[PDB]
């Protein structure tokens, strides 16, 4: 119900739908469905702040089109 | 017209603009919602859970509001909604900016004891300065953020979203700082090959770092975390004036008749929504307007300051 972009410091923009209750958790299970990267090695980064698994976006107060910074351990 | 609120527009308006207050239920997500008492704070319209009420759609279970804003200049659609900088204010009292000197509206408040204001002009500058001087304060549980121009404690702001009036390019490359302090913050490092600036968490026992990640999330570069040069053996060598502060002070620069019956009525809180304790009137009205309560009153100052 909601767009937002997820993107490397590359440069890398991956799109994906959400809904603002989703834990961030869920975000990163939907990096992995199309982009392959496990869950496990992704970090990530809302305005400087790295986000928890178990928030959600919408503690972040994310709106469409927004912009969440993945780095990869 | 009075407003209390001010949204970002990320829509056409591309700005902050006065916006709307709205509330529906938090659980069908509905306009059904009849609120149990009007909002008197920030803090009732940005915490969830926070305001209860009745839903009126069949079969609901919901007794709690969720409030959005929505920018009230253009004509917006249904679903779209505009993120609330609470900051920001109409200035009735004619206040002084703290950089140009000059009486604006709106302005920024700082949330410092001193409640420093500032011009959505001059908070631009403030903000395009530090980013490019490398200025912004990374905060482990706040984020990348300013405090007040003037340097006042514990001032930092925690509405992200205000950094928004940067403009989108200037947003993005804030945000962009913002990953990248984090990732420095965390012990890890940016891939130093031009066209890249990957960001990687190696360990502290290997300094043997490889730009790894395939389909552009990584270029493959083998460097070392000293130089920042290819993987090397071993160990290789190869100002805010203090008068305009003082007059850019928010604070330091009771009851009202109902308009029925002329009986004095107190304020609940910051909520505009007044109903006259005599029971011949009992009149609903607001207390900035004077007017019967309507939903423009709700929409434009619910609350105030
Ligand atoms: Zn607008
Ligand atoms: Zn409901
Ligand atoms: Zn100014
Ligand atoms: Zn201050
Ligand atoms: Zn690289
Ligand atoms: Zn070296
Ligand atoms: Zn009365
Ligand atoms: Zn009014």
């Amino acid at each position: 119900s909601m767009l937002i972009k997820v993107k490397t410091l590359t440069g890398k923009e991956i799109e994906i739908d959400i809904e603002p209750t989703d834990k961030v958790e869920r975000i990163k299970e939907r990096v992995e469905e199309k982009e392959g990267i496990p869950p496990q090695q992704q970090r990530l980064i809302y305005s400087g702040k790295q986000m928890n698994d178990e928030k959600t976006a919408a503690d972040y107060k994310i709106l469409g089109g927004s912009v969440l910074h993945l780095v990869l351990a | 017209i009075y407003n209390s609120f001010y949204v970002y527009c990320k829509g056409p308006c591309q700005r902050v603009q006065p916006g709307k207050l709205r509330v529906q239920c938090s659980t069908c997500r509905q306009a059904t919602l009849t609120l149990t008492q009007g909002p008197s704070c920030w803090d009732d319209v940005l915490i969830p859970n926070r305001m209860s009420g009745e839903c009126q759609s069949p079969h609901c279970p919901g007794t709690s509001a969720e409030f959005f804003f929505k920018c009230g200049a253009h004509p917006t659609s249904d679903k779209e909604t505009s993120v609330a900088l609470h900051l920001i204010a109409t200035n009735s009292r004619n206040i002084t900016c703290i950089t140009c000197t000059d009486v604006r509206s709106p302005v920024l408040v700082f949330q410092c004891n001193s409640r420093h204001v500032i011009c959505l002009d001059c908070f631009h500058l403030y903000c395009v300065t530090r980013l490019n001087d490398r200025q912004f304060v990374h905060d482990p549980q706040l984020g990348y953020s300013l405090p007040c121009v003037a340097g006042c404690p514990n001032s930092l702001i925690k509405e992200l979203h205000h950094f928004r009036i940067l403009g989108e390019e200037q947003y993005n490359r804030y945000q962009q700082y913002g990953a990248e302090e984090c990732v420095l913050q965390m012990g890890g490092v940016l891939c130093p090959r031009p066209g890249c600036g990957a960001g990687l968490l190696p360990e502290p026992d290997q300094r043997k770092v490889t730009c790894e990640g395939g389909n552009g999330l990584g270029c493959g570069f083998a460097f070392c975390r000293e130089c920042k040069e290819a993987y090397h053996e071993g160990e290789c060598s190869a100002r805010v004036d203090e008068r305009a502060a003082e007059q850019a002070r928010w604070e330091a620069a009771t009851t009202k008749p109902c308009p029925r019956c002329h009986v004095p009525v107190e304020k609940n809180g910051g909520c505009m929504h007044m109903k006259c304790p005599q029971p011949q009137c009992r009149l609903e009205w607001c207390w900035n307007c004077g007017c019967e309560w309507n939903r423009v009153c709700m929409g434009d100052h619910w609350f105030d300051v």
